[PDB]
């Protein structure tokens, strides 16, 4: 597949530096680019650049407030949250984190999440201005197809 | 190219594949079937059995030549027993007929004005029935663990049901909790 | 007595028509999703159901919640202890009787009233399950209080072997109901002679209460019992409706079924709106086809940024209708009323502009100074309607110049000081100095002395009066053919049913195509209107030095980008053009000559 | 008890790991007070349990506190308490709780009440503009009988102990105790307590518009009292309570709630959307810019990005913004140090734009909307009874005001009795009243942000420039800076304008923030002979250039010509009024003159 | 920065599959993006030449420098990220046709694949010869088949053999083959299964 849901979500962007100082930018004149500077990168350099070389060029810093200040609210109430204009994704965003990263402390947490999710969304499927839809609009394709199945076999089921 | 419904079946095949099945009924008549699966018989005689399958039957009784009896667990004093022993076994579900939702819509159409006092009482017996399994359908699922489930006793229309929800959940969790190590 | 209860859990788990199941078909899908609530449907609930009440007309303030006790113990049977109890919402309609037959023979029996509602309370509680403690005894017990005769339906007695009333009310183990007060008014088109209405009052229950905001039409379906306060003669007490369900029209919070959308997606694909709606919108109007698009632009809007830093932009257009009397500029502002969401109409006199915003007075409990009163902060997200900008000088012009532009007004009266929201739009239609004079002299001598509130508003029509023979015939034989024969209501229904649009479809895809999509204008377009505006300020500049004063100043230039995203409302691009702002442009660009001309 | 009480036990093993941070904390913060008051010649009893030391590893003794928080929080205080003394009985008051952390979605607006969580936990915000009394209240009063020396004990609860519903004692002081003896009581070891109601407002953008702000209110504690200045962006904790005995106690009940909603808390917060600290990065880079020698410069054109040019309105802004000092005389009266910057301009040319922004950066200092009924500085003496007995002079609109900025609008369409009262307010840094009651002088520190516009229409520049407005000259006398806005049409310059707005339709602020109020805390030069000798010639020169052209100044003129430069080195952060300060003073009035 | 216009390309693209899958079979797709193409088409064209000068200066200047080889790296990257998005974009836009082209692959007058959507009909006339080189080959699949097996429609399962049909908006005389029907205007049939197959798909009888 040409994953037209994920190659959007890796065209979000991702802040993070440098360990080296190298002239070759593309952001405008000063193309010697000073190490340690913050920059905001899209995520399919990135992902490759904290690869090659043994050390790296791009110092992969965590953005801990996408771990440390949301990992307490999901470890409370997985019922409504602000799981969505954090992070538009947060799906394949914490698929291609933990593949570099490899670390099962949130491995495990949002294990715990998506049952709890689903748990509310099977038995929420039998049948407003910026914000709120797109609490009830991450859910929606996941689901889009199974209320879909409910609504024709009710119109079979009857006359 | 249907790319519609592809990854379940839709709600109008999965009767064709329990029309296939055969009962039994009450001849009325006397080359007659040749239809490469068939048991043609000669002038048939009333008053008995005989294992027939179900589509040309209900063609025949279009017609209005024939009659049907009832499978032999469609009385209310049977089913009742199947009530008794789901209530004391919260686990799961006990005594299935398998394919009984889909049988009782074809029964209403013309094979419920044969029976003897069926209305009134059997959709009362009946529909009560479906929402005590999907009562514990919800417990089970809630239950979920990794790659191994326990589903003995589900009908057909269920499984049409719970089905395309059921995979990309337990498949999404398969990933992060395989890209982990 | 009981038994009735037996009644009706044998009858909800079995009612229907022909093989559907109904109310077990909804009841387990409500006790999914959290709501608690029923509705009943047709007949034969009525056909038995008058034999029940005909032993539930004596009383239906008590046996109404024998009903609820029931289907609690059916709603046990779909669960396999948290769980509350019910409410009804009733359904009947066979007339209204507005406010006339209202002491004699309609003292608790069922009334259906239609109003308009004005004022709501804030929220209160009530309980429905308590615990109580005699004192030195210790006596421990509940009560359960459902239905009513306002509170004390049934006291606290003194019996425990404890003391006189040893009762108290502990809150660790309660429950809660809340009621509103909320104020009705009559429709005023029902009765007149000479009077004034009247008005009532009336609470509710939790599953529909904040169901409704002031200034809307509304029927409500209910009890008419009777409390009694002691805060006039014999021991005389007050009326007041107990509420059962408000079947309500539209809300006039975008949650809606599947099938309105469907059709409005399929009306909007072709793309010949917006010439047909200057047909279909006023279906009594000769022409005036620069007007007429002015008002379906006013009536949707454009869009708010709260862009990342701290200012804002005002997204909303203002137009004026100034001319000679007889040209209908009064009649169209009905028109736009009753089609708009939410519309008041205060046009007359300014009606002492200082109190038009806000209202502060002593309190009959506390004595306290609080916000009560306002014509803005009632009609938000829609539009007001006023007139008469000639002879008002007092103090319309001060109420109205923070009122508009920012949109965000804060009262300093005696308590508090607060900067209370505010996202109107403003309409106004004035009279110039007896109309000829204005349009036969030099084109001074509109307002009396300053010109700073026209500069606040962009989009400013100037009719005239000719004298076309061949246009007039028309209209002379337009006249007649509306006022009596009412043909054209037979034609005009004629051409209804597959090209025009009447006015209860267009009030409901107005609230939705608003509040889904978000437009922006394409960079395409930039250059387009920079290369318009420094020639169209060189024609006013060409117009100075020849001794022409007055008015043009920037905010028209931001305005005319407010007037293209008003069209991409209309078709719900997410983008704009340039045949789209083409003839957005030529709206404006013919307003522009007649502020010279 | 044994069933209440085992898992009240199973926790009073299980928190004491919950404490291994904080068991140090809690003695620590004695200690020294214990010291220092041996040794004279303080802070309460906080004990802040985080979330995160209960959810890790504890789920069912979680959940009650956020299910039934009556059965758990006197549990976990009388199980505090004796850490208090097993750690410190040596030398010779309850320790109540706070509980901050989150909450996972209970940020009810009280626009909202509830009925999933009432008698609950809930975390609330908003305003608060009541600020009621303060008074004192007993728990616990001991009696001495003075005939054979023997002592008494007795407490007195009531709908203060949060939690549990006892009996009341519906009595104020008992005498004459089981003994022919006269009761005597000794009032040094009975303790008190204090008691404040605050009503809080709705945050009135999030409330969405189909109604006026709602509100409810608040009991709090000793704890943070004073801590509430009304015009605060306030968050409370606490718990949802009911009292008050509804359709019993008085007989037919009808129409009458009974069921106050109140809430006993804890723990306020101010927020910010005073306390900003900053750690050695930041106060090293702000430094290291001070380095730079065109920071004035930078900051000016970083301020309103959308404005064109202005950068004599523009540096003027932050100029008043930050402030000029004002050093009070010893036995004398003090000047003005306060600056009050005015505008006029022809409509539709940013005069109001500027305005609306300076509030979101205000650093506490919330103005109104120039609606001039009187209050503007004033009481009106409203006091509502305050409980039958209590008159109070409640505070109109200068508490707000205080060390902080306002703006008002429509000069020329006001009446006559608001100009009275900005008069007062000018010429004296305090409002004295006595209206049905107390004369009283509290202080003020403010200044006031001007709008107004001319009368007729563009003719400023074919009649006087002045009396353009002809609002009495007791207040342009008083003001200094009278900017004229002008709007003339060049070709180039409109152009410039028409796709700076268009671009806009789709050298950072919270650092802009820190820098001035960085700034309010560092010293005040006053000190260079250097900078006076040249000014005084600086005005000279224009005091004969004063007189016989465009407007005449005044003494108080040189009063800002100080101020000015005072703040302009405050812009420096440097302690030697230096020169180049006052180049930038003079040339700025040279435009504001001509 | 780079790839952007990419980003709004393929969040245009979500919106075409969300109009048609939600909605209808009914497709009318909206349009090509020639005028959007085009411009990550200059853009990929300025990008090549700019590595072409560094192909130059790698044997003579910086002389394959570790910092160039990075900067070769950003070059190519951006390119196959480029890449990525523009065929993405081309089989969304091509495999909703095909659906088109496989439900009336030939049931009454194939050719007439016009009074359909002229203003995309020279939009995909270049796709045409790629349409009909599905057609053309759709052929061969129904001749190819060693029995006459129908590949054209008829996809729900069939149940009864008696089905009560009406007509509108149509005349004349069509159905030359398994007996002529003789279908006037709005009028009832009352026939057998197998026959109206070729027909509701054709859009001709209305209601079962
Ligand atoms: N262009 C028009 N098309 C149809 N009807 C019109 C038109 N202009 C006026 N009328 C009719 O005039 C009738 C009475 O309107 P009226 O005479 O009150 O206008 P008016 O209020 O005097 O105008 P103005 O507001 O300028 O004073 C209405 O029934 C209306 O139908
Ligand atoms: N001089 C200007 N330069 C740039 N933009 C301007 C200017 N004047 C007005 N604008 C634009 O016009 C919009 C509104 O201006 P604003 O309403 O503040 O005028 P005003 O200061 O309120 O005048 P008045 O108080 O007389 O109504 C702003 O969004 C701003 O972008």
């Amino acid at each position: 597949y040409y994953d037209i849901d994920d190659v959007l979500a890796d065209g979000t962007e991702f802040p993070c530096k440098f360990q080296y100082d190298i002239p070759g930018l593309g952001y405008n004149p000063g193309r010697p680019i000073t190490k340690n500077t913050k920059l905001s990168l899209p995520l399919w350099l990135a992902r490759i650049l904290a690869i090659v070389g043994p050390v790296p060029f791009v110092e992969l810093l965590p953005p801990d407030m996408f771990s440390t200040k949301v990992m307490n609210a999901i470890k409370t109430d997985p019922v409504a949250l602000d799981l969505h204009s954090i992070n538009s994704h947060f799906f394949s965003l914490a698929i291609k984190w933990i593949m570099l990263f490899s670390e099962k402390e949130l491995a495990n947490v949002v294990s715990e999440l998506l049952l709890q999710r689903a748990q509310e969304l099977n038995h929420h499927a039998s049948s407003t201005s910026t914000f709120l839809l797109k609490l009830e609009e991450m859910e929606k394709e996941i689901y889009k197809k199974s209320h879909e199945s409910y609504k024709d076999t009710k119109r079979w089921m009857f006359k | 190219l249907p790319a519609h419904l592809q990854q379940t079946f839709s709600p109008e095949e999965i009767q064709f594949i329990v029309e296939n099945e055969p009962i039994k009924i009450f001849p009325r008549i006397t080359w007659q079937l040749i239809t490469t699966d068939d048991k043609a018989l000669n002038n048939m005689v009333a008053m008995r059995s005989t294992e027939v399958v179900l589509w040309i039957a209900l063609l025949l009784k279009q017609q209005s030549k024939c009659s049907i009896v009832a499978p032999q667990w469609l009385t209310t004093k049977e089913l009742d027993r199947k009530i008794q022993y789901e209530k004391t076994h919260p686990d799961r579900f006990s005594e299935l007929p398998w394919n009984w939702l889909v049988l009782a819509r074809i029964l209403f159409n013309k094979a419920k004005d044969d029976f003897h006092d069926p209305i009134h009482e059997l959709r009362g017996k009946i529909q009560d029935l479906r929402e005590i399994r999907q009562i514990k359908v919800l417990k089970g699922l809630k239950y979920l663990n990794e790659s191994h489930l326990q589903l003995d006793n589900l009908s057909l229309l269920e499984i049409n049901e719970l089905r395309p929800f059921i995979t990309e959940i337990m498949d999404k969790l398969r990933e992060i909790h395989t890209a982990s190590l | 007595n009981t038994e009735i209860i037996k009644s009706f859990k044998n009858f909800i788990l079995e009612f229907r028509l022909d093989s559907q199941f109904i109310y077990r078909d909804q009841l387990r899908n409500n006790i999914l999703v959290k709501n608690y609530s029923l509705t009943v449907n047709m007949e034969h609930l009525i056909g038995y159901n008058e034999d029940i009440y005909k032993k539930l007309s004596d009383e239906p303030s008590d046996i109404i919640p024998l009903f609820e006790t029931a289907i609690t113990q059916v709603a046990k049977r779909i669960s396999i202890n948290s769980l509350p109890t019910f409410q009804l919402i009733l359904n009947s309609n066979a007339n209204q009787i507005p406010l006339r037959d209202l002491d004699s023979e309609h003292v608790s029996k069922i009334v259906r009233l239609s109003g308009i509602i004005i004022s709501t309370s804030v929220l209160s509680s009530r309980a429905t399950y308590l615990s109580i403690m005699c004192r030195n005894c210790r006596h421990t017990t509940s009560i359960t209080i459902n239905n009513f005769n306002t509170g004390n339906t049934v006291s606290l007695p003194r019996s425990c072997n404890c003391g006189p009333d040893p009762y108290i009310i502990i809150h660790e183990s309660s429950k809660f109901i809340d009621q509103q007060f909320l104020k009705l008014q009559e429709i005023p088109e029902l009765v007149p002679v000479g009077e004034m209405p009247r008005n009532l009052t009336m609470t509710c229950d939790r599953y529909l209460t904040n169901k409704v905001i002031p200034g809307t039409r509304v029927t409500i379906v209910g009890i008419y019992s009777i409390y009694n306060s002691k805060n006039s003669g014999v021991a005389i007490r007050t009326p007041y409706i107990k509420i059962l369900g408000i079947q309500s029209d539209v809300e006039t919070v975008t949650m809606f079924t599947e099938e309105e959308e469907e059709e409005f997606l399929q009306l909007s694909r072709n793309p010949k709106l917006y010439e047909i709606l200057t047909n279909s919108i006023a279906p009594s109007i000769f022409g005036n086809e620069d007007i007429k698009k002015a008002i379906v632009c006013l009536l949707m809007g454009g869009s708010k940024k709260i862009l990342p830093d701290g200012m804002r932009l005002r997204g909303d257009i203002n137009v004026l209708l100034l001319g000679d009397p007889g040209t209908a500029k009064s009649q169209l502002l009905k028109f736009v009323e009753k089609v708009s969401p939410i519309a008041v109409y205060t046009s007359g006199k300014g009606s002492s502009a200082a109190g038009l915003t806000a209202s502060v007075q002593r309190d009959p409990m506390t004595r306290e100074f609080y916000l009560e009163g306002g014509a803005m902060v009632l009609a938000d997200g829609g539009v007001v309607c006023i007139d008469e900008f000639d002879k008002m000088r007092d103090e319309d012009r001060v109420a109205i110049h923070e009122a508009m532009e920012q949109q965000t007004i804060s009262i300093a009266k005696a308590g508090i000081t607060t900067v209370l929201n505010s996202r109107t739009s403003v309409l106004a239609a004035a009279n110039p100095i007896y109309g000829r004079y204005d349009d036969l002299k030099s084109p001074g001598d509109n307002i009396d002395f300053q010109t700073t509130i026209l500069s606040r508003f962009d989009m400013i029509f100037i009719v005239k009066d000719d004298h076309n023979e061949e246009r007039d015939i028309s209209i002379a034989n337009h006249v007649i053919n509306i006022h009596t024969g009412n043909a054209n209501a037979m034609q005009n229904q004629q051409e209804e049913n597959g090209s025009e649009i009447s006015i209860e479809k267009m009030k409901r895809y107005i609230t939705y195509c608003r509040l889904k999509c978000a437009p922006r204008l394409s960079p395409q377009a930039a250059e387009k209107l920079s290369s318009n505006f420094v020639t169209i300020r060189k024609q006013l500049l060409i117009n100075e030095l020849e001794s022409t004063e007055r008015p043009i100043t920037i905010r028209q230039l931001e305005a005319i980008i407010r007037i293209t995203e008003s069209l991409a409302k209309l078709e719900l691009s997410p983008i704009a053009q340039e045949r789209h702002v083409d003839e957005a442009i030529r709206l404006f660009q013919a307003s522009t000559m007649d502020a010279a001309s | 008890p044994d069933a209440v009480f085992g898992d009240r036990v199973r926790r009073f093993q299980e928190f004491l790991d919950t404490f291994t941070s904080y068991r140090d904390s809690v003695r620590s913060i004695q200690v020294y007070n214990s010291n220092n008051a041996a040794n004279y010649n303080i802070l309460p009893h906080r004990i802040i349990i985080s979330l995160d030391d209960l959810r890790e590893f504890d789920r069912s003794f979680w959940s009650g506190i956020l299910v039934e928080p009556a059965y758990f929080i006197p549990p976990a205080e009388k199980a505090l308490t004796d850490l208090a003394d097993s750690m410190d009985d040596v030398p010779h008051h309850p320790w109540k709780l706070s509980f901050k952390g989150s909450f996972g979605a209970h940020a009810l607006s009280p626009r909202t009440l509830t009925a999933q969580h009432l008698n609950k936990l809930v975390s609330v915000e908003g305003i608060v503009t009541k600020t009621s009394l303060v008074r004192p209240k007993l728990i616990r009063s001991v009696h001495y009988a003075a005939k054979t020396g023997r002592f008494h004990y007795r407490d007195y609860t009531d709908a203060t102990t949060t939690l549990t519903t006892r009996i009341p004692t519906p009595a104020i002081y008992p005498t004459e105790d089981t003994e022919g003896n006269k009761l005597t009581t000794e009032y040094g070891y009975s303790t008190f307590i204090d008691h404040q109601r605050i009503t809080v407002q709705e945050m009135p953008e999030m409330a969405p518009a189909g109604q006026l702000p709602r509100s409810i209110d608040v009991i709090l504690d000793d704890d943070l009292v004073d801590k509430t200045k009304p015009g605060d962006r306030v968050n409370v904790v606490g718990v949802f309570k009911s009292l008050g005995a509804g359709g019993m106690n008085q007989s037919n009940s009808n129409t009458l709630i009974g069921f106050k909603t109140l809430i006993l808390g804890n723990t306020v917060y101010p927020l910010h959307a005073a306390r900003q600290m900053l750690t050695d990065f930041d106060i090293r880079n702000i430094n290291k810019l001070s380095k730079k020698k065109d920071i004035f410069d930078i900051l000016s054109q970083s301020l309103a990005p959308s404005i064109y040019g202005h950068d004599h309105i523009k540096k003027a802004i932050l100029l008043m913004l930050m402030g000029g000092v004002e050093k009070n005389l010893e036995n004398g009266s003090h000047l003005r140090g306060d600056i009050n910057i005015l505008m006029v301009g022809d409509p539709s040319t940013a005069k109001s734009q500027l305005l609306r922004f300076v509030l979101n950066t205000a650093s506490l200092a919330i103005a109104t909307t120039g609606r001039g009924s009187s209050g503007v500085g004033l009481t009106a003496a409203v006091t509502t009874d305050r409980e039958t007995g209590e008159r109070r002079l409640e505070a109109g609109a200068m508490v707000l005001a205080d060390r902080g900025v306002v703006c008002i609008d429509e000069f020329d369409k006001m009446t006559d009795v608001d100009r009275v009262a900005i008069h007062e307010v000018m010429e004296q840094q305090t409002v004295t009243i006595a209206k049905a009651g107390i004369h009283t002088t509290l202080n003020a520190r403010c200044s006031v942000i001007a709008a107004a516009n001319p009368v007729f229409g563009q003719y400023d520049v074919n009649r006087d420039p002045h009396q353009n407005i002809a609002l009495p000259d007791s207040l342009l006398s008083r003001f200094d800076l009278l900017f004229v806005v002008t709007d003339d049409i060049n070709e180039i310059r409109d152009r410039s304008i028409s796709e700076h707005v268009l671009r806009t339709h789709r050298v950072t602020i919270p650092f802009l923030r820190k820098y001035v109020q960085y700034a309010k805390e560092r010293v005040i030069p006053q000190l260079t002979q250097e900078a006076i000798n040249v000014i005084v010639k600086n005005y000279t020169d224009l005091r004969n250039d004063d007189n016989t052209k465009k407007s005449p100044i005044t003494a108080r003129t040189l009063e800002t010509l100080i101020r000015l430069a005072t703040a302009h080195a405050k812009v420096r952060l440097s302690k030697t009024v230096n020169k180049v300060d006052a180049k930038v003073a003079a040339n700025l009035l040279r435009f504001a003159l001509l | 920065m780079y790839g952007d216009l990419g980003n709004k390309l393929v969040l245009e693209a979500k919106r075409t599959k969300q109009l048609y899958a939600r909605s209808n079979q009914d497709v009318n797709l909206p349009m090509y993006h020639e005028d959007i193409i085009r411009n990550i088409l200059k853009e990929v064209s300025n990008l090549r030449k700019n590595t072409e000068y560094l192909k130059e200066q790698q044997q003579l200047g910086m002389l394959d420098d570790k910092v160039a080889k990075c900067q070769y790296f950003v070059t190519l990257l951006c390119m196959e990220r480029n890449k990525r998005c523009l065929l993405a974009y081309q089989r969304l836009r091509t495999d909703i046709l095909d659906s088109m082209a496989w439900n009336n692959n030939g049931l009454d007058l194939m050719s007439s694949i016009t009074f359909s959507q002229q203003d995309t009909n020279n939009l995909s006339h270049q796709e045409q010869e790629y349409l009909k080189e599905y057609c053309d080959l759709i052929t061969d699949l129904k001749s190819g088949d060693l029995v006459d097996i129908d590949l054209s429609g008829s996809l729900v399962p069939p149940s009864d053999v008696f089905i009560d049909v009406r007509v509108l908006k149509d005349a004349g005389e069509i159905q030359t083959e398994y007996g002529v029907f003789n279908l006037i205007k709005d009028s009832q049939f009352f026939v057998r299964q197998s026959d109206v197959e070729r027909l509701i798909q054709q859009g001709y009888l209305q209601k079962i």
